[PDB]
């Protein structure tokens, strides 16, 4: 039946109805009205009700006024989408995607549902824009409006990535987050479609906390399940699986980490980076790439979550020192040591503080000495890290060719420190076997 | 082939009406409509190594000759 | 040469050398791939 | 060898020990210095093997094969960090100590007044 | 009662082995 | 020296399944929940 | 226009080819700008999406045998060519093999899947045996040669048509070598 | 099932003939 297969593909690819029963069914598919009423409704009744809904939506938010001129127009009562050309259809698709990104925040409200019902019953968005409509209803997958949209969706018009929804169309129940997350770990296409929808919204600054929390939660659980799948024990397969995970993730996180204007999606990308650095055993250069981009990316609004994710990233590294620009922007951080004590009450900041002290000591600048002194007297490092940091400081003092005055002032303050850090510093002096009084009287004379 | 060709011939490239053979440090160019020898391109260098024509030659599509 | 056996073809050999292939489009439906 | 992560391990099956035992294996032990495996069974035989997966003509070749007379071997162990003596024993009321340098095997049979306590 | 390897089979395996410790 | 944090996925699924996407705690609070789940402090 | 650190100093980029189709990049597959590249010391091709800054999108690993100076089996990649305006990529290696791969449309494939392949021995031929005659049939005595090579493969060559010759398969060897870590980087696919 | 590849057919593509760069 190759002819029946070719004709089945033609009938599935066809878009306009060609017999009266097909026109009546396609006109009967609605969100609000039952089918027995929605068959016998002209486009003046639908436009009156749904324009009352759009008047309420346009009085709520200001930015619906171009759609007042182009989508919800009295002339747009009459336009048939299947009679315009391909470029008119593509521009109408752009206008519809912009309205759906705009209306996704208020979609629990009956004005916004009336506006989406106008788009569905006039422009047939459930058939021609199934991707954007299904993606903008996906963060509301626990509501009866999503159940009704799932009821009126055509089956073969859904994209391949959203074909987990077929049992929930056969039995009209809302799909659970376990089903969405499990299909996100199995298919990279569904995770890429959700992340592409929310990043395309957040570039147009039409974000809302429901969408941001939705994407952050599903990418966090999807990266969790994806790491638990990618783990193999064989060396070359786990190398290739880490590379495939990074190639599937990298654009999304590389944009959502440095999206400065949207701190919610920035914090959600920090959450995904923290999961990726803790659970997945990655490499040191990948973790320095993540830290350098976070350091380039933070604001004042995400500074303390950025520092938490930075503590996790620096903790799960095998190398001991940080790569420059990380230490430069953490110099630019306002209250470093007090914030690190507030984090170290719950998060073990020791390797970050050790790498910070080493990367400051590797600078020959002398505007880092209050930060070095505070990080040493902080009680954040361990005894061995404090000892090797002070040894590197005295070695830098021996390597310098003023500078030595501030160096000796810092060294005499660190030697005359009070507690266990001062005990370990004087013990480090005793095991490097070099006298205090030489450089003491050399700087005092 | 020319008489004074004592080099291997790395690649051939046909375009316009010209076929062009990058040998090793030397390009011999024939005209394709008559299949006749036309001239010989000699790149020059100051060092011994830098004259060598590794890679090859390619045409850009809308660039004449 | 020989008096009995004359060479015919080296079979079992599609691309053994460093010489790269060359592809030419025939029409709108075929490509010729030429190797050495 | 890397430091190993807590969910999956890069374990890798190599060439097994060629000489099988005629009974159950009671004890395995590795030499503390060299890669030498000592196996001991209830069939009164200890086998010393050198760990060489890339050996020829038999991988993991046998160094020596000691049969202890009338004692089933319930346990055999190396002594010390240098791994100089092998102490081996079974159900019986004596245990041997075999020095790997100079080769002497001494059979300890008295536990100095507690021989009634140790059957 | 039944031993795992009897003493006669121990003797045969000792004939097969290399170095016998009396 | 530290290792990779082992976390059963049911705990993280409980963290995100406690509420719908709308009417969830703000993303700073959910980030602190996920970070304290993945914190390797004894 | 773009600068890309595409090669190691020990592994220089040797063949590059661009996809003239008009789609295949941008994590959705509907954006253009894909370039494949290969080095002669490896056996893996690399696909770049040139759109934002020129990121990498996939590496097709062990498209041919990776060349080893210690091993008898030959290897490398001599040429990559995207065909004109088509998804297929024809690659030819030094290990007596010509493969053509194809990018899928409806699921997004960053690395392609193989559709045509011809191969041969990747090593000299050790033994030969003309097959016995199909009793008096169209095969005769002189159609099927049976060649056992030094690359551990037994091929059945056909002298009549050179396209109906195929390796007598020892099982799912490439599936075993992909479910092991033999295609990424232990023993080799010949072993 | 969805996500399966179809048969291969050579897509007709107009190429720039390079014999006119002369």
């Amino acid at each position: 039946s190759s002819l029946a297969q070719q004709l089945a593909q033609i009938a599935a690819n066809s878009r306009s109805s060609f017999n009266v029963k097909a026109l009546k069914a396609s006109h009967s598919k609605s969100l609000i009205w039952e089918p027995r009423v929605a068959v016998s409704q002209t486009f003046a009744e639908i436009y009156s009700q749904c324009y009352e809904g759009f008047k309420e939506l346009c009085h709520l938010d200001s930015r619906f006024v171009p759609f007042d001129a182009t989508l919800f127009s009295a002339q747009s009562q009459e336009v048939d989408r299947t009679q315009m050309t391909a470029e008119e259809n593509a521009a109408l698709d752009k206008r519809v995607d912009s309205f759906l990104h705009l209306v996704g925040s208020r979609l629990r409200l009956m004005p916004a549902i009336k506006a989406v019902e106008w788009l569905i019953r006039r422009f047939r968005i459930h058939e021609f824009n199934t991707g954007t409509l299904l993606a903008t209803f996906l963060p509301y997958h626990t509501i009866p409006a999503f159940v009704t949209l799932l009821s009126i969706l055509p089956v073969q018009r859904i994209p391949i990535e959203y074909r987990f929804l077929d049992p929930y169309i056969k039995s009209l129940t809302p799909p659970p987050r376990a089903a969405i997350v499990q299909q996100a770990t199995n298919r990279p296409d569904l995770l890429s479609a959700i992340s592409r929808y929310t990043l395309d919204s957040c570039r147009a600054k039409q974000e809302y906390p429901g969408l941001i929390s939705f994407w952050g939660g599903i990418m966090a659980e999807a990266v969790n399940g994806m790491i638990d799948k990618m783990r193999s024990g064989r060396r070359a397969i786990q190398l290739e699986n880490d590379h495939l995970l990074l190639q599937q993730i990298g654009p999304v996180l590389s944009e959502a980490m440095v999206m400065k204007d949207v701190p919610g999606i920035q914090i959600a990308s920090y959450m995904v980076v923290a999961i990726l650095a803790a659970k997945g055993s990655l490499n040191d250069n990948i973790l320095t790439a993540f830290m350098e981009q976070l350091v380039h990316g933070w604001t004042v609004d995400t500074l303390r979550p950025g520092l938490v994710c930075l503590t996790m990233l620096a903790q799960h590294r095998s190398a001991k020192q940080l790569s420059g620009r990380v230490a430069k922007a953490v110099i630019k951080v306002p209250d470093l040591v007090s914030s690190l004590r507030d984090i170290s009450k719950e998060h073990q900041v020791d390797k970050l503080a050790n790498g910070l002290v080493l990367a400051f000591v590797d600078r020959g600048d002398i505007r880092t000495l209050p930060v070095i002194n505070s990080l040493l007297l902080s009680e954040l490092l361990q005894e061995k890290q404090a000892k090797v940091a002070y040894k590197a400081l005295l070695l830098a003092a021996h390597k310098i060719d003023n500078i030595r005055k501030q160096v000796g002032s810092a060294l005499v303050r660190l030697s005359q420190a009070e507690g266990d850090v001062g005990d370990a510093i004087r013990t480090a002096i005793q095991e490097v076997d070099f006298n205090i009084e030489e450089l003491e009287l050399k700087l005092g004379a | 082939l020319p008489s004074d060709l004592d080099q291997p011939i790395k690649q051939i490239l046909i375009f316009g009406g010209w076929i062009v053979a990058c040998a090793l440090t030397r390009i011999e160019v024939w005209k394709a409509a008559t299949l006749e020898h036309y001239t010989t391109i000699f790149p020059a260098a100051s060092k011994k190594g830098d004259n060598e024509l590794t890679g090859g030659a390619i045409n850009m599509p809308t660039f004449l000759n | 040469g020989s008096a009995i056996f004359a060479p015919y073809r080296t079979i079992g050999l599609i691309s053994p050398t460093g010489v790269p292939f060359t592809s030419i489009p025939l029409g709108k439906t075929t490509f010729q791939i030429t190797t050495s | 060898r890397r430091k190993l992560r807590p969910e999956t391990i890069d374990i890798q099956r190599t060439r097994d020990i060629p000489d099988t035992h005629k009974a159950a294996i009671s004890s395995l032990a590795f030499h503390p210095r060299y890669p030498i495996l000592l196996s001991s069974s209830t069939s009164s035989i200890m086998y010393l093997h050198k760990l060489d997966a890339s050996a020829y003509p038999t991988p993991n070749p046998l160094l020596t094969s000691v049969h202890v007379k009338r004692t089933d071997l319930r346990r055999a162990a190396f002594v010390g960090p240098d791994g100089g003596e092998i102490i081996f024993a079974g159900r019986r009321r004596y245990f041997h100590c075999w020095n790997l340098s100079s080769g002497l095997v001494k059979k300890v049979s008295k536990i100095q007044g507690h021989q009634k306590e140790q059957r | 009662k039944r031993a795992a390897v009897s003493n006669k089979n121990m003797d045969l395996l000792g004939e097969s082995a290399d170095v016998i410790i009396p | 020296d530290t290792h990779a944090v082992v976390v059963a996925p049911q705990r993280l699924a409980e963290i995100f399944n406690a509420a719908p996407a709308f009417a969830m705690p703000p993303i700073e609070d959910v980030f602190y929940q996920v970070a304290s789940l993945f914190s390797t402090k004894p | 226009v773009l600068l890309l650190e595409a090669g190691t100093d020990d592994a220089p980029v040797t063949s590059i080819s661009f996809r003239t189709d008009g789609l295949g990049a941008g994590q959705d597959g509907r954006k253009d700008g894909v370039m494949a590249t290969a080095t002669s010391v490896s056996g893996d091709v690399t696909f770049w999406d040139l759109n934002k800054g020129g990121r990498i999108m996939g590496v097709l690993r062990s498209a041919h045998n990776p060349p080893s100076r210690h091993n008898i089996v030959r290897g490398g990649i001599s040429k990559i060519e995207f065909l004109a305006g088509q998804p297929v990529i024809v690659t030819s290696g030094l290990d007596n093999s010509l493969k053509t791969w194809i990018f899928d449309e409806s699921p997004f494939s960053p690395v392609p899947r193989i559709l045509h392949q011809r191969s041969g021995h990747a090593a000299p031929v050790r033994c030969l045996h003309f097959l016995p005659s199909d009793f008096d049939g169209a095969e005769g005595g002189n159609k099927w040669l049976l060649s056992g090579g030094k690359d551990r493969s037994l091929w059945g060559w056909s002298l009549r048509r050179d396209g109906q010759s195929a390796e007598l398969s020892q099982g799912a060897i490439r599936k075993k070598a992909r479910k092991m870590g033999l295609l990424a980087g232990t023993t080799t696919l010949e072993d | 099932p969805v996500g399966m590849p179809a048969k291969w057919d050579v897509k007709e593509a107009r190429k720039y003939n390079i014999e006119a760069d002369g």
